C-alpha cells in the first residue's frame, strides 16, 4: 500500500537482451496503441532505381 | 433508313482522325502529367511515335473511305 503498483512483481533484475524480434514487437505494440493514420506515408521520394535512396 | 446509315458512316469516317488526335492525345497527356522518372519516359517516347504513325494510318483510311463516299458517276 506504500507503493504505486498493481502487483508485487516489479520486473526482472537484469536488462533485456538485444533482439530484432523484441524491437519489432515493441514497435508494433506502440503503433497499435497510437493508431495514427499517416505513419509510414512518404509524400515525396527521391527518384531512383534504388528503393530507398540514401538509407 | 439508307440516308441515316450513310450519314452515320460518313460522320464516323470523318471524325476517326479527330478521335485519334484528341482522345488518345488526352491519354498521352495524362501519362505525361503522371510520369516523372527517366526510364519510363524513355519507354513512353516510343508510344508517342507509335501514336503519330497511327494517326497517319487513320487519316489514310479516312481519305480512302471519303473518296469512295464522295465519288459520283455523273
Ligand atoms: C552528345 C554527348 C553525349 C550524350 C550522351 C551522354 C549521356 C550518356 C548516358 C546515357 C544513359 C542514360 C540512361 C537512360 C536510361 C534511363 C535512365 C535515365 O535516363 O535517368 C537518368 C536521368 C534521370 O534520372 P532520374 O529521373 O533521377 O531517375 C533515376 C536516376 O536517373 C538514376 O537512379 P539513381 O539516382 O539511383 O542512380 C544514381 C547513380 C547511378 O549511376 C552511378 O552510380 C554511376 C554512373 C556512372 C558510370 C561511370 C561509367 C562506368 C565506367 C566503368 C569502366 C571504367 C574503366 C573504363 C573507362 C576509363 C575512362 C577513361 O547516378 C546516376 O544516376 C548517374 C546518371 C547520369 C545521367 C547522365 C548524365 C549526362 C547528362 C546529359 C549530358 C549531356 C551532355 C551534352 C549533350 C550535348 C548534345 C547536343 O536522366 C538523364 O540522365 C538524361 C540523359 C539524357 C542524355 C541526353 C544526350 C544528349 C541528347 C541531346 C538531345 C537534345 C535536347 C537536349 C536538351 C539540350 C539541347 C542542347
Ligand atoms: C476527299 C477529301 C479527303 C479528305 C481527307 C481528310 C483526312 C485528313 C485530315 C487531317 C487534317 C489534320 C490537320 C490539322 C492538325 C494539325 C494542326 C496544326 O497544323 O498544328 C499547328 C502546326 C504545329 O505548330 P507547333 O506545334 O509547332 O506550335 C504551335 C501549335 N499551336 C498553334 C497549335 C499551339 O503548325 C505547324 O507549324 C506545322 C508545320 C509542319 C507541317 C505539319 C502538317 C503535317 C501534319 C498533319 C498531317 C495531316 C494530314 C495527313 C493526310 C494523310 C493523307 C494520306
Amino acid at each position: 500500500h506504500l507503493y504505486n503498483v498493481d502487483s508485487t512483481d516489479l520486473g526482472s533484475a537484469v536488462a533485456p537482451v538485444r533482439s530484432k524480434e523484441q524491437l519489432d514487437r515493441v514497435a508494433d505494440s506502440l503503433k497499435a496503441d497510437l493508431n495514427l493514420p499517416g505513419y509510414g506515408h512518404i509524400p515525396y521520394k527521391w527518384e531512383s532505381l534504388r528503393p530507398n535512396p540514401g538509407a | 433508313r439508307f440516308y441515316f446509315m450513310y450519314m452515320a458512316r460518313t460522320t464516323f469516317q470523318a471524325v476517326r482522325p479527330l478521335l485519334a488526335f484528341s482522345v488518345f492525345g488526352e491519354v498521352m497527356k495524362l501519362v505525361l502529367a503522371t510520369m516523372s522518372s527517366g526510364l519510363f519516359s524513355f519507354l513512353f517516347s516510343f508510344v508517342l511515335a507509335f501514336e503519330v504513325f497511327y494517326f497517319f494510318l487513320q487519316c489514310y483510311i479516312s481519305y480512302t473511305f471519303l473518296t469512295m463516299f464522295f465519288t459520283v458517276l455523273f
